[PDB]
């Protein structure tokens, strides 16, 4: 855990192509907002926008992030 | 400041091939049975919600052996791109 | 396809029944696919697969229900047997009856129907008891 710290985000909900981040100066962003996707009880729309705050001590740049076919996205940044 | 982006993820003689097109019967639904020879397979596609209108399908296929063949040496696989294949390996 | 769908393109043998949806968008008051306009409320599917005595339509109640199924044939790769029950939702607008549908020498069912054949209204909100 110490030297990178690392958020754990479920994107599980959410598809590959719809998946946005963005830097922005010290904090760092997570965006989705699908479509009515089709399901089974019915057709079903989700958005959500979580904000990580990253320190001080972590960069803006080389910000790692890598998402596993369960749909466990890890936003990831080595401090200093 | 500037904008991240995410990453990650990744015949002839002596042998008998048959791929076909499942398109989105779902491998719960399609079942592959072998009788005497031939190589049968049923799609079966529930009453979904299929975007637009509300759609059902049912496609059983029969392939004939080519005489010196037994059906056990045959192994199925459902491809996830969607073409699944009946051959003997 | 790859995982992150990068495809490599590939046929070579032969395949199987069935086709891939056309232009639709959601969110609507209504609900090969639909092209339903404001007045005229037309359809299209691609029923190449099936000969025009194996296709059989009928508008039970406000659903016009497009039925097929065909028993074994020739085919290519060998003795082939389909179905298929594909429905759609008209709106309230559009008149059950009076639906039009024509069969190309293509194999494709261009359905039609004009709007206009009821008021078509609502959108209350219920309150939850906790």
């Amino acid at each position: 855990s110490e030297g990178k710290f690392q958020a754990f985000l479920d994107v599980s909900h959410f598809t590959p192509d719809e998946v946005t981040v963005r830097t922005v100066d010290n904090l760092l962003e997570v965006s989705a907002r699908h479509p009515q996707r089709l399901d089974r009880h019915g057709f079903v729309s989700r958005e959500f926008c979580r904000t990580y705050v990253l320190p001080a001590d972590v960069d803006p740049w080389r910000v790692r992030a890598a998402l596993s076919h369960d749909g466990i996205l890890n936003l990831e940044a080595p401090r200093g | 400041m500037a904008k991240i982006i995410l990453r990650h993820l990744i015949e002839g003689k002596s042998h008998f091939q048959i791929l076909l097109d499942v398109v989105q019967f779902l491998p719960e639904d399609i079942i592959i049975q072998t009788f005497e020879g031939w190589l049968l397979i049923k799609a079966q596609h529930g009453t979904r919600m299929d975007e637009h209108g509300f759609i059902s399908r049912s496609f059983t296929r029969q392939y004939k052996l080519p005489d010196g063949v037994e059906i056990k040496d045959l192994s199925a696989v459902l491809c996830h791109d969607g073409i699944l294949v009946v051959e003997v390996k």
